[PDB]
RNA sequence: GCUUGUGGCAGUCAAGCGGCGACAUUGCUCAUACCGAAGCAGAAUUCGGUAAGCGUCUACUGAUGAUGUUACCGCAAUAGUAAUUGAACUUAGUACGAGAGGAACAGUUCAUUCGGAUAAUUGGUUUUUGCGGCUGUCUGAUCA
């Protein structure tokens, strides 16, 4: 499945949903009837309205199931991410209830349509018609609670970032918002709240960048101290192919003790060993030496507010992920200069002269003004006889008639 | 402009007139009028049709080559133009017509030989 | 069917009268607003399309262009109109005292049998300094607000057996109506040319009666937005030539036109096909307004015009070119 | 516009080196409405291969008409017709399958489809 | 130096343009901003002339030429020929061919010193191509492709071939051209490399879809720097 | 002063009506165009309203028939009315957007259908009953 779900249709509230379907049938079906109408016509008239009303409810329920993905069939990563943000049992219950409501609606049509088609009076068909649509309203009316939950999930699930577990990614982890949040914006074009309070980020972020002509996407964790919000990062670390970067501070940011960070690191050590982790830091060496026990980790003292150190860590991370006759050139070519985007004296182009003539489409492209001639002198001026040297050859053509105008037989 | 002469009749085909045929060996074939197109399908030989210049020049009805005619010369080596060349070439056209018309002053009575 | 034209009954007459004229221009110099002519067959033209942004920009294009015979027009009088709550009303009309025999024929059906006693007492009204004529003209200047000129075509100059001049009104434009009527004063018995009323690339519309079919045809139509390409002085030579061809030619095809004679007077080349068959009179009007579009404003660099005989398949544009074609002669 | 000469259901030859012997047309992409709209030179039509690659049984794929064989009016003034009608095989984006195209190819079609012209050697 | 542009939002740069080391040709049409693409990167280095071939916008595919002249199809009009001669330097020869083939850009490929032609072309035109262009001519088919000019792009610095040209095909062809050759794609997998881009000894233009590795490959193989 | 959209049975409560009782209540049984709201970032989209536009003997019509006589030129009371859908350039790969994708206004160019004209040209179309050719029939026979 694709990494985007913004196409899910909106789930209207039960109160609005009930009005939409009932009003839709009324406007799209005939209304004029009299007791003197034919019995067969009356039954057919009511049958179409009942059938149309059932289809309207089915369409919305059918479309809802189509748009909403199955929580346990998308991806092991997205499975938990949706579960953590949208409880699985509630999510399944809402979809299951929608299917049950649709099945009941189908039962409503089968039961009453069969009864209606055998009616013999206008009131019987009319009253039974209300009974047919009466249960549909009751079924939908009691479905208000699950419907509200679906809409809230719909307006939030589609907004979730389109993170791709399959492709290369760079996970960011460490003590809550210790320099890590600002790191993502430095790598590439992305925005993250920089205000340094403990949990500056509540959800995941992605920042795309390219190295070796290959796409990469950096991922920022909400924060790790359990908390349900923190649970999102735990599954991201495990089920994402990446080399996670651990963030710490030594001298400038947050002044926090490295002892707590080192001890907290050992808690995650068993889980994320298969990722070739790296450690970035903004008796101290001895404390880090405990983390250095893992051969696949390194400590990089760096500053998180300049590009030189940002690339130093990133360059190593990128390698880690993948570790798994003569030409003719006129002098005028190099005598000129590369196009200047904003120099007023730059060589103006027809793309700009067109605007001077009122616009692009209105400018009449003139094949003239780029002409090579000995001298123009006009600039505006059977046609095979225009080749030069014909006039000179006329000297061998004047005396042709002298040998045929004085001899009989065409005289 | 510079219309092409019909291959089946040598008659120039002015713009918007005549029909053209495109084959796999296209060598574009132009018919001046429906008669040539229909006649071409019937495999009528130009050397036999008495009313086409192909037969008239081949059969000796009129001359085949002349000094001015050799300069038909649908040249494809253009040179930078000038009004003096254009103006002078206009005089050549008048002389070309004059000499060609002068050449058009005799063979339609030369064939009268033997019928004096 | 199209209810805009139904009922599909007979046209009022062979001649079609212009129901509406250009609104007004009280600042531009006084000039005519319409003209008369005849359907002089049709021809074909080739030109380079200078239209920007087009699929055929700078490429040659073929289009059928109609030619209308528009011999000079002479003014026989003027008509004054005054606004009234019940609509415009004709106040007074005057005449030039020397209406041509063609005009005099227009007022008689059995012209040969009639004594031919055309305008005589009105003609005698010119036997003095114009007191009677001027006074009637003065009230028009004092009272009239819109002035329409009475003019007729020089039918004697057209290859038509009729000889009965077509007479119709043409509305004037310009400010200071005193000058407008004064303009008509100078033109009494004088002739006007199309070159003084139209120009190349100008947009015009023509109104005429469609061809009959012996209930079909014989209806007035006003196909709007027809472009004028060339306004040629038919009396002069090289009317059919072009700047980039510079060979002397005449617009008249070899053998003339089908059911029409040679052209020996002013003519206009118009885009499309003006309604009405050959020999049908057509009245010309200029767009009814100041149309502004790229199609209208685009100029035409005419390249070559077909002038070959239409009575079969043509081969040459002139008998001189036919020399490159004889027992019956020599 | 040009005169139509390929009514729906027509069959003709293939003008490309894709190996197809003949093409069968069942519909015209972007079909108009009124008599069905007959196909013409340069138009894209849904067609199926009658004989040739055996895997193409009852397979419908977009095709581009390169010849019409029906006399039509062209903006260039002259009226002309082709010896025979033929099409080419390409995807909706114009990615020609056959690396080369032979036989007459309409000038309008060549300009309309840049890649088809690139794959045609006997254009015009 | 390599430029990424489009004509009428089309990636086939070589269809609507033809460029050499001494002159540049660009097709006219509904759009006009395509002219400024070359002008911005060329300026006064070489002339840029708006022109059509037989009234078509496929000038790039219908014509072939080199720095010493131009070769145009049999359907070229005198107006275009006369205008082209008067809008180009003196050292640019122009002549029409008389052959069944018409799409010269697809059927023929040439550079400033060597040329490749359809093996089925007549013998007479081979001499004309060499004389007009002053270049060597060899009958060749790139990896069996018959339209050399469409699936192959050549220059003095180097050349490019469509991806099916294996290393064996690249090496054998390199002997004739005596220049490095790379087999790949342009405009994000477009097999028609010749039509997809136009390149010379000092300038290269490719379609918008051209990916970074494709753009770098063109830059490296053609030795832009 | 008929008609459409919201069920049967059973039960709590009550704004009120004077012991009855509204709604809440518990158990099973449009594709087009213009506006307002929508986590509507873009594209696409739903919802609500507006236009109901836009789509899956006699009816009619040809003709004729005192307003001094005729003819020309005019006004208009009145009746009918039409245009419609889609596509290409540019504004665009800009705005927006981590990315994938990706608009709008204005300025231009075309295509389908509908309708009024045209027969310049293309064609179904021949009593050019125009040429050339042919079959039988000629008159004894070149001549038909
Ligand atoms: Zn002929």
């Amino acid at each position: 499945m694709q990494l985007s779900w913004k196409d899910i249709p909106t789930v209207a509230p039960a109160n609005d949903l009930l009005d939409i379907v009932l009003n839709r049938t009324q406007r799209k079906t005939p209304t004029v009837i009299r007791p003197g109408f034919k019995i067969t016509r009356i039954r057919a008239f009511y049958m179409r309205k009942v059938k149309y009303t059932g289809e309207g409810f089915v369409e919305k329920f059918e479309d809802i199931l189509k748009g909403f993905p199955n929580i346990n069939d998308v991806h092991p990563f997205h499975r938990d991410l949706m579960d953590t943000l949208y409880e699985k049992n509630h999510y399944k219950i809402s979809l299951a209830a929608i299917s049950r409501a649709k099945s009941l609606v189908e039962q409503v049509a089968r039961d009453y349509v069969r009864l209606l088609k055998f009616g013999q009076s206008l009131f019987q068909c009319k009253q039974l018609k209300r009974a047919a649509l009466g249960r549909m309203a009751t079924i939908v009316k009691k479905l208000r609670d699950p419907l509200a939950y679906l809409e809230q999930v719909r307006q939030h699930i589609g907004r979730l970032p389109s993170i791709d577990p399959n492709t290369r990614t760079l996970l960011i982890c460490g003590y809550p918002n210790v320099g890590k949040s600002s790191f993502l914006r430095c790598i590439t074009k992305s925005d993250v709240d920089v205000q340094p309070y403990a949990f500056t980020t509540k959800s995941l972020y992605v920042g795309h960048f390219d190295y070796k002509y290959l796409r990469f996407q950096a991922i920022d964790t909400p924060g790790i101290l359990m908390n349900n919000i923190e649970m999102q990062s735990i599954y991201a670390i495990a089920h994402l192919r990446s080399c996670v970067l651990y963030f710490m501070d030594l001298s400038e940011q947050c002044g926090f003790t490295i002892e707590a960070q080192v001890k907290l690191f050992h808690s995650i050590k068993p889980l994320f060993a298969n990722k070739s982790v790296m450690v970035v830091i903004n008796e101290r060496a001895q404390l880090l030496e405990s983390v250095k026990e893992v051969p696949g980790v390194e400590i990089m003292t760096s500053s998180c507010q300049l590009e030189e150190n940002v690339m130093e860590v990133r360059n190593k991370a990128c390698e880690k992920l993948l570790a798994s006759r003569t030409p003719f050139i006129p002098e005028s070519v190099k005598n000129l200069k590369k196009y200047d985007p904003e120099d007023p004296n730059r060589r103006k182009l027809a793309r700009d002269i067109e605007a001077e003539n009122g616009g692009a489409g209105v400018f009449n492209v003139n094949l003239k003004d780029k002409y090579l001639l000995e001298d123009d002198e006009w600039k505006n001026d059977v046609y095979d006889f225009l080749d030069p040297e014909i006039a000179a050859k006329l000297q061998a053509l004047e005396e042709e008639e002298e040998k045929l105008e004085n001899e009989g037989f065409y005289n | 402009m510079r219309i092409y002469q019909c291959h089946f009749c040598s008659s120039p085909c002015y713009p918007g007139h005549g029909i053209m045929f495109v084959r796999n060996d296209a060598k574009e074939f132009r018919f001046c009028r429906s008669k040539c197109h229909k006649a071409f399908k019937q495999r009528r030989n130009p050397r036999k049709l008495k009313w086409t210049k192909a037969f008239r020049k081949a059969a000796g009805k009129e001359l085949a080559v002349d000094s001015t005619l050799t300069f038909a010369q649908r040249r494809n080596v253009p040179v930078r133009y000038n009004r003096e060349l254009v103006a002078t070439t206009l005089k050549a056209m008048a002389r070309i017509e004059e000499i060609r018309q002068k050449r058009e002053r005799a063979f339609y009575k030369n064939r009268m030989r033997g019928n004096k | 069917g199209h209810l805009g034209f139904l009922p599909r009954k007979r046209a009022a007459s062979i001649r079609a009268r212009v129901k509406a004229f250009p609104k007004d221009d009280r600042s531009k110099p006084v000039a005519l607003t319409s003209f008369l002519g005849y359907k002089a067959g049709m021809t074909t033209i080739v030109r380079d399309l200078d239209r920007p942004g087009s699929k055929f920009h700078k490429r040659e294009v073929v289009e059928a262009v109609t030619v209308v015979d528009t011999p000079p027009v002479v003014v026989v009088g003027v008509v004054g109109y005054v606004e009234t709550p019940r609509g415009l009303r004709s106040l007074t009309t005057v005449w030039a005292e020397h209406l041509s025999d063609e005009v005099k024929r227009r007022f008689y059906k059995n012209w040969y049998k009639s004594k031919k006693k055309a305008f005589t007492k009105y003609s005698a009204k010119y036997a003095q300094d114009g007191a009677g004529i001027e006074r009637e003209l003065a009230r028009i200047k004092k009272y009239a607000s819109v002035v329409r000129v009475l003019v007729h075509t020089q039918i004697r100059k057209t290859p038509l057996a009729q000889k009965k001049a077509h007479l119709a009104e043409i509305q004037l434009n310009g400010g200071s109506i005193s000058e407008k009527v004064d303009w008509a004063r100078e033109h009494f018995e004088k002739t006007v040319a199309v070159d003084s009323v139209f120009e190349q690339n100008e947009m015009i519309d023509a109104i005429a009666v469609t061809k009959g079919h012996g209930q079909r045809g014989y209806h007035s139509r006003t196909s709007i937005n027809h472009k004028i390409y060339r306004v040629g002085k038919g009396d002069d030579e090289a009317n059919g030539a072009t700047s980039f061809d510079r060979t002397k030619k005449t617009i008249t095809p070899m053998g003339g036109f089908v059911h029409y004679g040679e052209i020996k007077n002013d003519f206009i080349m118009v885009k499309g096909c003006i309604p009405g068959n050959r020999k049908r009179i057509v009245t010309l009007r200029k767009s009814l307004y100041t149309n502004t579009s790229r199609k209208a404003l685009e100029e035409v660099s005419l390249k070559w015009i077909d002038t070959a005989s239409k009575f079969g398949k043509g081969r040459f544009q002139t008998p001189a070119e036919k020399h490159a074609f004889l027992k019956k002669d020599l | 516009r040009i005169s139509l000469g390929l009514p729906v259901g027509a069959i003709m030859n293939c003008a490309d080196n894709s190996g197809a012997r003949n093409l069968y047309i069942i519909a015209v992409k972007g079909s108009g409405s009124r008599r069905l709209p007959a196909a013409s030179l340069g138009d894209m039509v849904m067609a199926t291969v009658k004989k040739g690659k055996p895997e193409l049984r009852k397979k419908v794929m977009p095709a581009i008409v390169v010849r019409q064989a029906k006399s039509w009016r062209r903006r260039d003034g002259v009226f002309l017709y082709f010896e025979d009608n033929a099409g080419v095989i390409a995807n909706p984006k114009g990615e020609m399958k056959g690396s080369a195209i032979t036989g007459p190819v309409g000038k309008e079609c060549a300009d309309l489809w840049p890649r088809v012209a690139s794959n045609s050697g006997v254009v015009v | 130096m390599a430029t990424r542009t489009q004509f009428e939002n089309s990636n086939e740069i070589g269809v609507f343009s033809k460029l050499t080391n001494t002159y540049c040709l660009v097709a006219v049409g509904g759009s006009e901003n395509f002219y400024s693409a070359f002008e911005a990167e060329l300026g006064d280095a070489i002339p840029i002339v708006h022109t059509t071939i037989a009234g078509t916008r496929i000038i790039g595919r219908m014509t072939a030429g080199n720095r010493r002249g131009l070769l145009v199809p049999t359907q070229t009009t005198d107006q275009e020929l006369q205008h082209l001669r008067n809008s180009l330097p003196d050292s640019v020869k122009i002549q029409r061919v008389e052959e069944r083939l018409s799409a010269l850009g697809n059927v023929i490929c040439c550079n400033d010193y060597v040329a490749l032609v359809h093996p089925d072309i007549d013998r007479e035109t081979e001499e004309l191509i060499s004389d007009v262009l002053g270049v060597e001519v060899f009958r060749q088919t790139i990896s069996g492709n018959i339209l050399v000019g469409s699936y192959c792009s050549l220059s003095n610095q180097g050349g490019l071939v469509h991806p099916q040209t294996s290393v064996q095909d690249q090496e054998e062809l390199s002997s004739l051209l005596q220049v490095p050759l790379v087999a790949g794609t342009v405009n994000r997998g477009s097999s028609v490399v010749g039509a997809g881009m136009v390149v010379n000894d000092y300038l290269a233009v490719t379609g918008l879809d051209t990916t970074a590795p494709e753009l770098s490959v063109i830059e490296s193989i053609f030795r832009l720097q």
